[PDB]
RNA sequence: GAGCCUGCGGCUUAAUUUGACUCAACACGGGGAACCUCACCCGGCCCGGACAAUUGACAGAUUCUCGAUUCUGUGGGUGGUGGUGCAUGGCCGUUCGUAGUUGGUGGAGCGAUUUGUCUGGUUGAUUCCGAUAACGAACGAGACUCUGGCAUGCUAACUAGUUACGCGGCCGGUCGGCGUAACUUCUUAGAGGGACAAGUGGCGUUCAGCCACGCGAGACUGAGCAAUAACAGGUCUGUGAUGCCCUUAGAUGUCCGGGGCUGCACGCGCGCCACAAUGGGCGGAUCAACGUGUCCUGCGCCGACAGGCGCGGGUAACCCGUUGAACCCCGCCCGUGAUGGGGACCGAUUGAAACUAUUUCCCGAGAACGAGGAAUUCCCAGUAAGCGCAGGUCAUCAGCUUGCGUUGAUUAAGUCCCUGCCCUUUGUACACACCGCCCGUCGCUAC
């Protein structure tokens, strides 16, 4: 059961063509600027978006997600 | 079967202040309010259930309890019955 | 005294509390009553109510407000002048689910029409600003037979959290001469970020994200 | 299957105490039956009585007295455990918590409607990816909420504690009890962290993810709230929720000691060992936890046990209480045996009252049941089970149930095989919709 949903999706998308030199590759310093740049009332919401925001990243620095 | 000195107790008691307040248990020894004498409960109900049904009274529920309010028809009523003059007025009103 | 022990002070004072609201819902249900919120202060215990229209309760001098002073204070054990009763209006009552309840009750009970009287509060709770709501009306409607017909327009809130604080829900009653009607009324709270209006809190799924505000490439020093 | 405990049929006939009978009936109605209150049953005091005459009554299963706005002063005021849940509402169960619904714009069709809402992969999931005459969103799902696992980091504790050296016995060591110095490991609860498929390897439209390894308190779980709706599935006996009807002063509210705790065989669930041998016994010894307490119970007299008496704490992190729980652990006894296995059936306490044993204890008492027919229930991790506690019910009580801790596995990290379930395609004379619709003979009546 880890897929995320469209609230995950979304939100980690929007956030990285907004905020892309500000993301790297560690989930620990991505899970930090969510936390002043979005306004979220959950902690393990915030966690699953920096997650799969790592996971993107990886894939942006491999070549041109779709 | 209800007696008259009680009458007295329970209509002046309701009009110093328009509100008489009992609750509903027809095997109650003697109403709170009324203390001073032994009215049984029923002497509360029952005696005050004539003027609603006469409409000189309305009534409240929160499930045990009545919530007597003396409409201004009920005190003119009320007014020659206790030989009260016309100048005198409740605390209610 | 007594030495009422706290595990039964609390529900001795909820009870107080339902009690006094279900007494007032069977009283004061003409005028709009919404409610009642109490302050537990020796010598002094402040019991508000929340009403849509106050004027009317009040009287001609303060006649119906000393009554029911007079009526908690001879049924709960209040002393004289231990108690004191404030009455309080309450503004966007589209967003009370008790005071649009009772509202298309009191309509609905002479059979004028069940259609009308339901699009006729739709629109209040739209016009006073709200994220949708619900009215439900179940039984013997138009025939012997029990019909169930929802009104529902706009978004509506089911599970969760949030539901307690976004969703209000009142049920109410409806004596007819022909059976029994059920009324069910869901008016949904709009996000008030500040507090005045409803919630302050946002909903768990409000990711919403603020603007980079332009940030710009230095060039030169 | 064995005895028994309760539940419902069946029987009984003062009445066996009624509803609900597949899943979704049968420790259900929070209903474990002395009175209550009990709707059932039968006897009776009775206006503790009214919208437009005595209540009594030592004499008895009738003699007379007193009160002095309530007496058929002359067609309706009202009560509800009486019916109808196939008339209702409110609630609840179930479909089914299986994941499914809806709007705008655009497209297709004269139109009802359709597309979106989908071939496939993945995910518990309409969860994503992908595809695409659809695009973009909403409900549900998820998120969220309370729980639990750690944080020697912080905030604080004489209503919680340890830790440091001093008066208590032994051999200063070694163990206990009694007092206000430092701060919080242990305890409590506040704030804030931590865990997201993040790291590596492998497998993958190299997307969605999945698998194995590390590091690590976990690669993580148990509740709650739960959609479009539907059922004629329950609730009129949960209500000053209610319509109508029946019954409404020889009463379809009570109540008195109470009757209603009822058997020739079949049925469910549940406790109790058997088929001592891994058990019963006896004596050690030694560890819980939630929750409740105006009733919980602590000490001293004395019963063998069950009890009783005075003195006390606690409305509570303060007293019970360091909750000395059982199983278990250790020593002895028992032994090809219906045995020390099995516990069936034959003085105190609660209250006004136990007869048809309320429970409790003592002695006596010793049946069936040799791991159980065809079938059938439940469950995969602190789980099943074993063991015991507490709450609800409660004057008296738990073989029930809701919780709680305790000891702690077997097997499986799977499949449509079977039985239940949604979606798609397909068919329909069905559409109050398979509990549907409909054909002919026969039978009745009329033309």
């Amino acid at each position: 059961g880890r897929v995320r949903t469209k609230t995950v999706k979304k939100a980690a998308r929007v956030i990285i063509e907004k905020y892309y030199t500000r993301l790297g590759n560690d989930f620990h310093t991505n899970k930090r600027v969510c936390e002043e740049i979005a306004i979220i009332p959950s902690k393990k919401l915030r966690n699953k978006i920096a997650g799969y925001v790592t996971h993107l990243m990886k894939r942006i620095q491999r070549g041109p997600v779709r | 079967l209800m007696p008259k000195k009680n009458r007295i107790a329970i209509y002046e008691l309701l009009f110093k202040e328009g509100v008489m307040v009992a609750k509903k248990d027809v095997h109650l020894a003697k109403h709170p309010e009324l203390a001073d004498k032994n009215v049984p409960n029923l002497h509360v109900m029952k005696a005050m259930q004539s003027l609603k049904s006469c409409g000189y009274v309305k009534e409240q529920f929160a499930w045990r309890h009545f919530y007597w309010y003396l409409t201004n028809e009920g005190i003119q009523y009320l007014r020659d019955f206790l030989h009260l003059p016309p100048e005198i007025v409740p605390a209610t009103l | 005294a007594v030495q009422i022990s706290k595990k039964r002070k609390f529900v001795s004072d909820g009870i107080f509390k339902a009690e006094l609201n279900e007494f007032l819902t069977r009283e004061l249900a003409e005028d709009g009553y919404s409610g009642v919120e109490v302050r537990v202060t020796p010598t002094r215990t402040e019991i508000i109510i929340l009403a849509t229209r106050t004027q009317n309760v009040l009287g001609e001098k303060g006649r119906r407000i000393r009554e029911l002073t007079a009526v908690v204070q001879k049924r709960f054990g209040f002393p004289e002048g231990g108690v004191e009763l404030y009455a309080e209006k309450v503004a966007t009552r589209g967003l009370c689910a008790i005071a649009q309840a009772e509202s298309l009750r009191y309509k609905l009970l002479g059979g004028l029409a069940v259609r009308r009287a339901c699009y006729g509060v739709l629109r209040f709770i739209m016009e006073s600003g709200a994220k949708g709501c619900e009215v439900v009306v179940s039984g013997k409607l138009r025939g012997q037979r029990a019909k169930s017909m929802k009104f529902v327009d706009g978004l509506m809130i089911h599970s969760g959290d949030p539901v307690n604080y976004y969703v209000d829900t009142a049920v109410r009653h409806v004596l007819l001469r022909q059976g029994v009607l059920g009324i069910k009324v869901k008016i949904m709270l709009p996000w008030d970020p500040s507090g005045k209006i409803g919630p302050k809190k946002p909903l768990p799924d409000h990711v919403s994200i603020v603007e980079p505000k332009e940030e710009v490439l230095s060039t030169t020093p």
